[PDB]
RNA sequence: GUAGAAACUGCGAACGGCUCAUUAAAACAGUUAUAGUCUACUUGACAUUUAUAAGGAUAACUACGGAAAAGCUGUAGCUAAUACUUGCAUUAUCCUUGGAUAAGUAUUUGUUAGAAGGAAUUAUAACAAAGAAGUAACACGUAGUGUGUAUCAAUCGAGUUUCUGACCUAUCAGCUUUUGAUGUUAGGGUAUUGGCCUAACAUGGCUAUGACGGGUAACGGGGAAUUAGAGUUCGAUUCCGGAGAGGGAGCCUGAGAAAUAGCUACCACAUCUAAGGAAGGCAGCAGGCGCGUAAAUUACCCAAUUCUAAAGAAGAGAGGUAGUGACAAGAAAUA
């Protein structure tokens, strides 16, 4: 509702098909306005019409209250957010959804693998 | 005393069970690689004649020609030879086997045809099979059914049975050593490369002979 | 075992690259090529620590990958290739140009060049070869092999390179009154001219520099680069012009704000 | 055209991690030399005495098998390659045609001439004999790359090597040399120099400025504790160097090993067995017994730091994260 952002050390890098930049967030006497606030406020501010091109990370409270440190990203698009960006972050965006979670006991299939011979492995 | 008997001519194999010290009398005392008459092994045999290829033991160990003994012997392998198969490069491992000369501790034999008899023995000479896959190198193929240089090799390569996905298909291996434009390619561009380094370098030459003045 | 080594331990790495000492017990470890590792920067470091342009180890590799980053004029893609002094980087998705230099510390940085100076570099000599049919060939602090060198040229001095042609456009000579950077201890990026050569016959030779601000200093004659002329140098140079301030002066020109 | 169990081929596994037993001019530190050497990957230069395309043979696979057991393997039939091999098409220089041809990269032997370094038996050039190995019968579809290749240079390194520098002990005063101790000559060997080794010859070499021995609850250093200034004591343990993988000695592959989750043998210890035989090495990470005054989880993950590969995409007890934890350190309630 009431809160203030102000963009620090903005920067575009071509390179990547993004812009990177800092954060500080401004909310006296009250708690930590939610992540999914702070993106429409952004979408507004950079009049990006979507909102599914933001990534946040990185947000720490500062003792006393009242204001968040964080990092932000913006995409050029979604197919860029999905070609450079790691699977555990695009998990928590909402994008994909894989858990397959075989475990560290393919350590075990590999060990018991090598003494059995070419054709029946 | 589990005799592997194997036609090598129509690729054909066939095994008896004989446990007889008077039918194995004749193949006591053989070296492996001569041939041995196989009468007392059957009355159907007669005029039958084997070569002895390998065999093992009792206890299993296989039998290797170069020892002369008749029981086992401990010897240190290496990568050329026979009944090893290094983990490394370059490992060498010490290993029990056994002799060349036959005796009753055996327990097969592994020993193929060279003469037929009087009789059939239906299953041993009767049948044939072929290659079961066919040459890959072009030269190979012309060379098979006889073609001159005129005829186009890639009409006569052959699945047997294929008829896999289609109604009939018969999906061929790639063949090698095709000669494409390619190939001719990669010719003409070598040359031209090699022109080219050619002019670079009297180039060079001529120049710096000049700006010795 | 006791062969090569393939690691590299941070408190071990050259201190001026500014490594943190948190955050790790490793560095990249540059790899073998152009330059020597005490006097080069692996290309993660300046794509990573110095321009900001990547976060991780692998958003280099990704920046990488699309053949975008060229050295000298030629795309690389390993991620510890080393850079070295007087080279040119070039990417073309920003379309920027930089010539790494030592500022008046020990340290490198990337100068950002115009297009028309990223058509050539300067290369010092190190020895100079005769070979089958003599021919002369040059060796360059580059580690590069230049055929039919100018029979004036000798061992010390300088010479103008082109980069799209690897030909010698013209060379610099090493002198009293020539124009010097300096690139090793103590005095790492100083420009004065030369004040006089010692020849010292078994051991090292010492030469003295003089800056202009009419400071004098002296160093080996092996961490001598020459940059020009007397009058001027044939390169642009950062913005102190490797003019070195004492700590007295440098603390009250800084207490402006 | 897309994907691809097995298998052949290629690269790595000599890095990392652990511990401190040996070791007292040894190792190590600061300073030197290689004009006495080797050097994979990576970087730059760049080559000499059937051809519209050559050869045979082997995995995987199919069929017949043996053994209680093992990362065991026999016989027969097929088939590829950047595996293993053979080999074609070509000009250059000196005197606005011809002549001589050059016909040979490294390396070895004999006779000569001679831009650089303080110093040459140096780069280099000629003459007469030998001579390896190579210069694409390869893959992608981007003029562009990948793989491979003779010699030189660079880079990541190593082997030797000059000068100086250590604790206690003389109830350790002479030592070394037959069987190499110290030198000379000629060879052998090594990647190179060298008694490193062999043959002949001479009689040398070190020492109260402590040789030769004994001891250390001794790995060296960067460093640590306490001290006004001098000093005294510690340094197994984050980084660098050295050494080892139960104790010794040998060896293969390879650019790199006298390797030990590589091989061969003996000594000690110890596992399975149908009694014929087969298989071993936690001073790596957890964990157990013993020892003692004396020391933690048989957990989670490759997200970060980096390394290896056919190098975005796989793997890593390297490494990180938690669990136990009044070793040590900082802030700070009981109004
Ligand atoms: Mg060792
Ligand atoms: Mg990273
Ligand atoms: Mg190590
Ligand atoms: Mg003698
Ligand atoms: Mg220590
Ligand atoms: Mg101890
Ligand atoms: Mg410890
Ligand atoms: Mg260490
Ligand atoms: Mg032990
Ligand atoms: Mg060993
Ligand atoms: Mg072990
Ligand atoms: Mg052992
Ligand atoms: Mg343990
Ligand atoms: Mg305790
Ligand atoms: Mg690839
Ligand atoms: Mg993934």
């Amino acid at each position: 509702d009431q809160f203030t952002i102000r963009v620090k050390k903005y920067m575009s890098n071509p390179l990547l098909r993004r812009k990177q930049f800092a954060l500080e967030i401004l909310h006296p006497n009250k708690g930590s306005v939610a992540k999914k606030e702070v993106k429409e406020r952004l979408a507004k501010m950079y009049k990006l019409n979507n909102v599914n091109t933001i990534v946040l990370f990185g947000f720490k409270t500062l003792f006393g209250g009242g204001r968040t440190k964080g990092f932000g990203l913006i995409y050029k698009n979604v197919d860029a957010v999905k070609k450079f960006e790691k699977k555990y972050r695009l998990v928590r965006e909402g994008l994909i959804d894989k858990e397959t979670k075989a475990g560290r006991r393919a350590s075990k299939e590999l060990k018991n693998r090598r003494k059995k011979v070419r054709g029946t492995e | 005393m589990k005799l592997n008997i194997s036609n090598p001519l129509n690729n054909v194999q066939k095994s008896i069970e004989i446990d007889d010290e008077k039918k194995l009398l004749p193949f006591m005392e053989k070296r492996i690689g001569n041939a041995v008459p196989g009468d007392s092994i059957g009355e159907e045999f007669t005029g039958y004649v084997f070569r002895i290829t390998g065999g093992n033991d009792k206890q299993g160990f296989p039998m290797i020609q170069g020892v002369l003994t008749n029981n086992r012997v401990r010897l240190l392998f290496k990568k050329g030879m026979k009944c090893y198969r290094p983990r490394k490069k370059g490992e060498r491992k010490r290993k029990s086997v056994r002799g060349c000369i036959v005796g009753q501790d055996l327990s097969a034999l592994n020993l193929t045809l060279v003469k037929k008899g009087v009789n059939e023995i239906p299953g041993l000479t009767d049948k044939a099979v072929g290659k079961k896959l066919g040459p890959k190198r072009a030269s190979k193929i012309r060379k098979l059914f006889n073609l001159d240089k005129s005829d186009d090799v890639r009409k006569y390569v052959i699945g047997r049975a294929i008829t896999k996905n289609g109604k009939t298909k018969f999906i061929k291996p790639k063949i090698q050593r095709l000669v494409t434009e390619k190939r001719l390619l990669r010719k003409r561009n070598l040359l031209q490369a090699k022109e080219k380094r050619r002019l670079e370098k009297k180039q060079q030459l001529k120049e710096y002979k000049q700006l010795l003045n | 075992g006791k062969g090569i080594k393939k690691h590299l331990k941070r408190v071990n790495a050259p201190s001026h690259w500014m490594l943190n000492k948190m955050g790790g017990q490793y560095a990249p470890k540059t790899s073998s090529g152009p330059h020597k590792l005490l006097e080069s920067i692996p290309l993660v470091i300046l794509l990573r620590n110095r321009l900001k342009y990547a976060l991780t180890f692998d958003e280099v590799k990704m920046i990488l990958i699309q053949k975008i980053v060229k050295v000298d004029n030629k795309v690389r893609t390993d991620c510890t290739f080393p850079v070295g002094l007087m080279d040119v980087i070039h990417i073309t998705k920003s379309n920027e140009y930089f010539r790494l230099l030592y500022d008046i510390k020990g340290r490198f940085v990337p100068h950002r060049i115009t297009n028309e100076e990223s058509k050539y570099k300067l290369c010092k000599v190190k020895k100079i070869l005769l070979r089958k049919g003599r021919l002369s060939i040059a060796v360059t602090h580059d580690g590069r092999s230049i055929p039919y060198i100018h029979p004036d040229v000798k061992v010390n001095d300088t010479v103008r390179l082109d980069l799209e042609t690897g030909k010698v456009l013209e060379h610099l000579k090493f002198q009293v009154g020539s124009l010097v950077m300096v690139t090793a201890g103590h005095s790492v990026g100083r420009v004065g001219v030369i004040s006089s050569i010692d020849k010292n016959m078994g051991t090292y030779d010492i030469i003295h520099v003089k800056d202009s601000r009419n400071k004098v200093f002296a160093t080996r004659l092996s961490n001598v680069f020459v940059i020009g002329d007397n009058t001027k140098p044939y390169i642009s140079l950062p913005r102190e012009k490797g003019i070195k301030l004492d700590i007295i002066e440098e603390r009250r020109n800084r207490l402006k704000a």
